[PDB]
RNA sequence: GAGUCCCAUAACCUUUGUACCCCAGAGUGAGAAA
RNA sequence: GGCCCAUUCGGGUCUUGUAAUUGGAAUGAGUACAAUGUAAAUACCUUAACGAGGAACAAUUGGAGGGCAAGUCUGGUGCCAG
């Protein structure tokens, strides 16, 4: 990786990433329409 | 040798171009028990004569 | 959920009485939350599955057995026949 | 004792050039030294064939440190002029390479040669 | 018949792949570590009694 | 995947002197004996501890046998820490090295190899390790080198000959304790290709029985490796029964 | 053909799956007629071993067997005694068909593309159209299969929808 | 450390790719003793019904269950030591020979097991892919062989 | 499935609350009723026992415990 | 004896009379300790006493 | 009363400046020139 | 998420699923200018043109399971069971 992207926690990294957060933001959207029902 | 430019788009060909003879010419000396430069003279030589025509 | 009235719940004995960072931080903390509630959904839509087999497991497996039990039957019908 | 070891007879030369000539044709060969180095390390290689009287020979006796080291089996030949012709390149080839199929037709072929190699060497 | 019989393969190397891990040519690439897990407490050696 | 600049946990595995680098994947690691630098390119961890920078190298099962072994669940490795172990087939140190990180500064590693091509990297590898006395030497005559040998506790054997099996009597009986540790790599290819891989398998391991070693485990090396086993077994001179 | 002796056993029934697969075979049918043939060529080999060596029915037979059994391609040359005959196994003949080779030579990318170019009337071997798939290929027979001239593949012009597509781009 | 064993690499399923010509086939100590009784040689037999030849192995343990056995059958232990027959070692103490064999096949997965003893074929019929060979009528009979 | 047609196994719709009942909610189903059964007597039966689990109680029962709680 | 042996017809001593060689009908040549309760390792001063 | 003991003699981010870069990677593998 | 083992609890394995969209090629049945064939003729073989996405140019037979109603019938120890 780039120097920038390298970082002191997993979660920073994970976090660093577009697409895993938009997938966990729909699916987790979608639990409480099943969850709030 | 790409991070520092020890090589270093007619720029580049010379570049894939020299590096083969630096490879060539670490096995001739690596497993040669007592290395000429004979071979690294010609070899240079060859170079040149593709640096003239690009 | 259940209400116990309180008359019922004084005159228990002692065992069973019913006891009765901001801005990044925040979204580091939202985000764990957010996956552990991914996990244990996931876990248990995975595991209700397999009980789904179970059931369906069981009942082919009892066809074999009563299938077994009853074959057996008639082969101590036929030895015990000679004897 | 030379550097060139070892080197295949007239006969046995015969049947490799054979599996070469063919394997051409079956896109199964890969030809000239930097493809033998590039197969041995993905070890998709059956076996290297190598010419002796390449100048300078040294130029490809690094292949058989890779191929021991990835137990390949190899072995040297007396002409690299007459493999290019076998491998149906214009040009000599000092060093060639045969991928690893076992769905390719010739796969008793390359298996015959390979056992006699192991012998050789 | 063919075209059936050839899902029926497929399909069941697929399982036979469960049942057993089947050989794929090795590593391809730079090596990314165990995909699924390692599991510390396991064996899977067939053991002389 | 298992990328530079990238964080892993690593952990101790069941098998003393060896380890596991978890994260987004988990890999196989032991700890190096020679920090700053990689035998043959593998992946390295450096972790600061009380400060001290201590490194581990990353195994390759796809590379090395034996640690494809224990990623099949290899139930008994006596390889393991204050241990020393007779590796016969020291092509390099692609696996050697890793051998000598779990037997650590306390044991040793006689590493055994004919050719000289090898052996020359053998030498360069084995001196950055003084744990490793690399015996470059044909394995099939053990009374040549019985002078450089003493007691080894466990012998490995990745030497691929159609006679290993007498290979390994040989060098088991000078040197290997009793109830010493023996671990064979077999290939079937490379002793009998006319039979299937299976039958040669159980031939080899009669072949170990009549030679007063006890096979205790055999484990097949899929999906790294086609047509092998790791065998384990106890030298009982005493008896096997 | 014959029916064998067990036709249910599991382990049958996967080694037809198997068979089939790996080779695409359209039935059970063609793997019985082949093992018709085995069992027919094993017994022979095997009524020949139980004669005595030098016996003149011996020699003669089993060496005019070992030499058909090497020009079909199945026995390999170095492999001429009949016990290698009685070693043989199915799989042998089966990759003697002509789809394998269409296969393995590369003119098809797999066993149901081999069959289709083969029924297609796409492959010849030699001067002869060949759309028979069990078709048995010898050593000499195997070099010389290629695309038949007539085909689209193998020298002629466009098929029909090539040239209608063509056309209608044309206009 | 829970271990639990990895099925065959031979094994696709219930089918043994891995067995071909020639076979091995382990041989019990009944099998001797109907084999005598039914006047079928220990070789012919087996390569006429299995149409291959074929390898026998007495084991150590099935060797010393012969010799047990008495004067009444010393000529079952005389056919057992015909050369063509080999002889397998073994490493376990008890004589048992029903358990050794089964020991092996579950083991190494080339070997036929011929044997008539009610006991052990169910068992062998229970580990996948081993084919199970017996004397009936006037010849053997091979159940578990795909290749027949 | 034996000596039955596809159409002898065919799929019957549920209907719905009449709209002018629409207000009060959704038509309850006997899998509707099942849970709310289940739950009723799930919940009186543990209300029984802790009835009887009261009335039994001895006034002179000591434990430890009650210095501190 | 035992029931493996079915006719001695050989017998012989080691000959450092430490052990007894048997040869029957049954096709074995067996050995024997000469006495059963000894053993042949080297004992110490002590055990020897 | 109170963590020296993770170099405020420092780390990280931002701005500015200087010099270079915009090829494949387990790189491809027979064309190029005319 | 898929799959495997397991009476039991549970255990084991990883590129999978589509009941999603889309592209250009190949050609047989057929239909047929013909020729050949034949006492003549059918058929076979050869061969102009047309001849495929539901390629509707719409092969079957048998077996194992589900699930659904403001529906219906029957025995009961509510709300169950068949």
């Amino acid at each position: 990786m780039n120097r920038k992207e390298r970082k002191s926690t997993i979660l920073e990294t994970l976090m660093g990433d577009e697409a895993s957060n938009k997938y966990f933001k729909r699916k987790y959207n979608e639990i409480q329409e099943k969850s709030t029902s | 040798g790409a991070e520092k430019a020890l090589f270093r788009k007619n720029k580049g060909r010379i570049s894939r171009y020299l590096a083969n003879k630096c490879s060539m010419a670490s096995r001739i000396d690596n497993y040669s028990e007592e290395p000429s430069n004979v071979f690294g003279s010609v070899l240079k030589k060859q170079v040149e004569q593709r640096l003239e025509f690009y | 959920g259940l209400k116990v009235p309180k008359a019922v719940q004084k005159e228990l004995p002692f065992k069973s009485q019913i006891h009765q960072l901001g801005g990044d931080e925040k979204k580091a903390r939202s985000f764990i939350q957010k996956v552990l509630t991914i996990s244990k959904a996931k876990d248990s839509k995975r595991k209700e599955q397999k009980a789904s087999q179970r059931k369906e497991r069981l009942k082919k497996l009892a066809k074999m057995e009563e299938e077994k039990s009853q074959r057996d039957k008639e082969k101590k019908k036929e030895y015990f026949a000679q004897n | 004792n030379p550097k060139a070891f070892p080197l295949a007879d007239a006969a046995l030369t015969q049947q490799i050039l054979d599996v070469v000539q063919q394997a051409a044709n079956l896109r199964q060969l890969k030809k000239g030294a930097n493809e033998a180095t590039k197969t041995l390390n993905r070890g998709i290689s059956e076996f290297i064939i190598m010419a002796a009287d390449c100048e300078p020979i040294e130029i490809l006796l690094h292949l058989p440190l890779l191929c021991e080291d990835k137990n390949v089996p190899y072995v040297f030949v007396p002409s690299r002029v007459a493999l290019g012709r076998a491998c149906g390149v214009s040009r000599p080839v000092i060093a060639a390479s045969i991928t690893t199929n076992d769905a390719s037709a010739i796969k008793t072929q390359i298996y015959a040669v390979k056992d006699k190699i192991e012998t050789l060497l | 018949s063919r075209v059936k019989k050839r899902k029926k393969y497929q399909k069941a190397q697929k399982k036979l792949k469960s049942v057993r891990a089947v050989y794929s040519g090795g590593q391809s690439g730079v090596y990314e570590g165990e995909k699924t897990g390692i599991k510390k407490g396991l064996t899977r050696s067939v053991k002389f009694k | 995947g298992a990328r530079g600049g990238a964080k892993v946990v690593i952990e101790p595995h069941r098998h003393a002197g060896v380890y596991i680098a978890r994260g987004k994947e988990d890999l196989l690691v032991t700890k190096n004996m020679a920090p700053g630098e990689s035998v043959y390119g593998e992946k390295r961890i450096s972790v600061e501890e009380p400060p001290t920078k201590v490194e581990y190298r990353v195994w390759n099962p796809f590379r090395s046998k034996l640690a494809a072994g224990i990623m099949g669940g290899l139930d008994e490795l006596f390889i393991a820490p204050g241990k020393k172990v007779l590796y016969l087939g020291a092509a390099s140190g692609t696996s050697v090295s890793h051998v000598s990180d779990v037997v650590g500064p306390e044991g040793v590693v006689y590493a055994v190899e004919f050719s000289h091509r090898p052996g020359r990297e053998l030498i360069s590898m084995a001196k950055k390790r003084p744990n490793i006395i690399p015996i470059i030497e044909d394995a099939r005559h053990p009374q040549k080198y019985r002078m450089l040998i003493g007691m080894v506790d466990c012998v490995f054997a990745d030497v691929a000959q159609p006679d290993q099996a007498r290979i390994i009597a040989l060098n088991s009986h000078m040197f290997l304790k009793d109830q010493g540790g023996v671990v064979i790599s077999i290939k079937a290819n490379c002793i009998d290709s006319t039979v299937d891989a299976e039958t040669v398998f159980a031939r080899e391991v009669q072949k170990l029985r009549e030679e007063r070693i006890k096979p205790l485990e055999q484990l097949t090396l899929e999906p790294y490796e086609r047509d092998h086993c790791i065998v384990v077994g106890r030298y009982m001179r005493s008896g096997l029964k | 053909y014959s029916t064998p002796k067990r036709p249910y056993e599991s382990s049958r029934l996967d080694a037809e799956l198997k068979l089939a697969g790996e080779f695409g075979l359209k039935n059970k049918k063609e793997i019985y007629r082949i093992s018709f043939q085995l069992s027919k060529i094993r017994r022979a080999a095997r009524d020949l071993l139980t004669r005595d060596e030098k016996d003149p029915k011996r020699l003669f037979e089993g060496n005019a067997l070992i030499r058909r059994l090497v020009r079909v391609g199945v026995l390999s040359e170095d492999k001429k005694k009949l016990d290698y005959v009685l070693a043989l196994k199915v799989e042998d003949f089966l990759e003697r068909r002509l789809q394998t080779q269409v296969y393995k030579l590369g003119l098809a990318k797999s066993v149901h593309h081999a069959r289709v170019l083969i029924t297609q009337r796409h492959i010849a071997v030699g001067k002869q159209i060949v759309n028979i798939p069990s078709f048995m290929v010898r050593l000499d027979s195997e070099k010389h299969i290629d695309f038949a001239p007539t085909s689209p593949f193998g020298g002629a012009r466009p098929g029909r929808v090539a040239r209608r597509n063509a056309a209608r781009k044309a206009e | 450390t829970r271990n639990i064993p990895q099925v065959s690499s031979a094994l696709f399923f219930q089918y043994n790719q891995a067995i071909k010509p020639p076979y091995q086939v382990l041989i019990d100590t009944n099998f001797i003793n109907f084999s005598i009784q039914k006047k079928v040689d220990i070789v012919r037999g087996m390569m006429d019904c299995l149409l291959a030849k074929c390898n026998p192995l007495i084991t150590d343990c099935v060797m010393a269950e012969l010799e047990k056995l008495g004067p009444k059958y010393r000529i079952a232990l005389k056919l057992a030591r015909d050369p063509r027959i080999k002889r397998l070692s073994c490493s376990h103490k008890g004589t048992y020979a029903d358990d050794c064999l089964v020991h092996r096949v579950l083991q190494h997965k080339c070997y036929i097991v011929a044997t008539n003893d009610a006991g052990l074929k169910q068992r062998i019929r229970k580990i996948p892919g081993i084919p199970l060979m017996s004397v009936g009528g006037h010849a053997y009979v091979i159940e578990k062989l795909p290749d027949v | 499935a034996k000596l039955v047609h596809d159409v002898q196994k065919k799929q019957h719709r549920e209907r719905s609350q009449l709209t002018s009942r629409s207000r009060y909610g959704f038509l309850e189903k006997h899998k509707d009723y099942v849970k709310r059964a289940q739950d009723f007597h799930r919940k009186q039966s543990t209300l029984k026992v802790l009835r009887e689990k009261a009335k039994e109680r001895n006034p002179d029962e000591y434990y430890h415990a009650m210095h501190s709680r | 004896h035992t029931k493996r042996m079915q006719h001695v017809f050989q017998v012989k001593y080691s000959m450092d009379s430490k052990y007894i060689i048997s040869g029957s009908d049954d096709g074995n040549v067996r050995l024997w300790r000469s006495k059963a309760w000894e053993r042949s390792n080297v004992k110490t001063t002590r055990e020897k006493n």
